[PDB]
This record gives structure tokens, sequence and C-alpha cells, in this order.
């Protein structure tokens, strides 16, 4: 690992601390009274694909 | 030698201008573990330090053996290379708290800029 | 953005009906209740870019301490302009420039 850069980078990634807040960009709260469907149109396709 | 020193300082200032343009167009490489502003400041400071060292080296190579400052520096009794550089070629960059002169006014160092 | 009560000027907190399954903005100081238009109750930006270009005034061309360039205006193609960096002053802030024309007074970049 000391003479190889890729394995060293793998070890570095495995050591460094990473929280959810680091990768998160924005969080939102929405009102949706239908458990099996949704009001948002952008995500409607993906969630209906999941449920089906 | 004064022509050579002036050319070195002008080339360094042109290099600093290029670094400024690159940082102002998002074309600057970021030193790991440091922000964009910190990397830009460190790179400009390194360029200016290299400029002063090059000008001083030119000035110190110019000196004859009969030069008295050279004789004192070569004896090791008083003075060094930086003294010759600042006396003859360039004083260099002034650092306050390990950084260049801050913006004590509103986004400038003096009301003449 | 949050709305205010139309009768006693207090804040309209969101409320949910168990029987009707609707989102309603209701004032807690009275019985007033108005139907909500959007379900976006709350939004938090961990990394935000607001205030970077929001610090702009219409009289910035009269400041004599600002540098003057000759960049081309995208709208009226003027030959004089005034530039400055980002008004946001965090440590992560970019060093990009914002140019202001002396005729249309709009803010535009160089990219
Ligand atoms: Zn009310
Ligand atoms: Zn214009």
């Amino acid at each position: 690992i000391a003479l190889d850069i890729e394995k060293a980078k793998v070890i570095q990634s495995s050591i460094e601390y990473t929280t959810l807040k680091n990768v998160t960009s924005a969080t939102e709260i929405y009102y949706d009274p239908d458990p099996t469907s949704t009001v948002i149109e952008e995500d409607f396709d993906t969630v209906e694909a999941y449920f089906s | 030698t004064m022509k050579e020193i002036t050319h070195a300082i002008s080339s360094a200032k042109e290099q600093v201008q290029e670094i400024i343009y690159k940082a102002q167009h998002n074309e600057l490489e970021l030193k790991p573990g440091m922000t964009l502003r910190e990397s830009f400041e460190g790179e400009v400071s390194r360029t200016l330090n290299d400029a002063r060292d090059s000008a001083g080296r030119s000035a110190e190579m110019n000196l004859k053996d009969l030069n008295n400052v050279k004789q004192m520096v070569s004896a090791g009794s008083k003075g060094s290379f930086i003294n010759i550089a600042q006396m003859s070629a360039c004083v260099g960059q002034q650092m306050v708290e390990g950084k260049r002169i801050a913006f004590g006014f509103a986004d400038r160092s003096l009301p003449h800029f | 953005s949050f709305r205010f009560c139309l009768e006693c000027n207090n804040m309209l907190y969101p409320k949910e009906d168990k029987e009707n399954q609707r989102l309603l903005y209701s004032c807690r100081n009275c019985d007033y209740t108005e139907l909500a238009e959007d379900p976006k109750v709350y939004r938090h930006e961990l990394i935000t870019n607001i205030g970077e270009t929001a610090g702009i005034v219409d009289d910035i061309g009269q400041d004599p301490t600002l540098p003057r360039s000759d960049k081309e205006c995208p709208e009226c193609h003027s030959r004089d302009c005034v530039f400055f960096q980002s008004q946001q002053r965090r440590k992560d802030t970019n060093m990009t420039l914002f140019y202001v024309c002396l005729n249309c007074k709009k803010t535009f970049r160089d990219e």
C-alpha cells in the first residue's frame, strides 16, 4: 500500500470521517396525504416505478 | 545588473497578473487542505519571494571582490545575503502576521488605490 | 415565504385536517384559516448562494473608488463598466467578478 497510490487512496477514503451533512445539499418537508402516490410531478415517475 | 533586476521584477509581476486572472476565471488549481483564497495568496507570496531572491542573487553575483559589503559578508563578521538584496535590488514583500497587507479600509489597503 | 393573517396580522402556522386531509394555514390567535396553495412547508439550504449577487444597488456607478473596465455589455454593448467581486464574505467565497454597465445597470459575468 505504501508504494501504490490507488490502494493508499482506498485506505484514505476508508479512514476519513464522512457524515450525511457533508453530502447533503438541501432538505425539504412536503405535505402528501397519499401513502401510495405523491403530489410532486418530478418524482412521481420514479416513486410509481418503485411501487410497481 | 539593474536592467536584469528590473526585468526579473517585471516578469514576476506579469506572472502575478496571470495568477490573478486565472483565479478570477475559476482556472486555478486548489492546494489540498486549503481554500481557493488561501491557495491564491500562498502562490502569489511564493512568486514574490522567488522574485526577490532572484533579484538579490543577480545583485550579489554582480559584486566585485573589492566590494566592501561583499568582503564583510564573505568574512562572516556582519551582514548576509538578504541585506545585500534589500540594499541594492529589492526590499520585497512586507508581511503582517504571516500574510500580505490586509484591507484595513473598505476593500482596499489605502485610499490611494 | 410565509403569509400573515388578514385580520389580526399574526403569522399563519400550517395545520393538517385529520378528517379532510388538507394543508391549511391557520392563525393561533383567532379562528381564521386559509387554504394552502403549495405543500412546501419548510426548506433548508445547507450550502447556499443567496446574497452573492443580491448585494446590488442602482447607484453603484457613482462610486469613485470602484475600478472601471472596458468589457462589453451583453444588452446595450456599452464600452464602459464597473466591476467588483462577491459581496458575500465567507471563507469559501469565489473570486469571480460582477460587472455593472453604466447605462442599463445590470449585473453580468464573464463566463
Ligand atoms: Zn389571526
Ligand atoms: Zn449596458
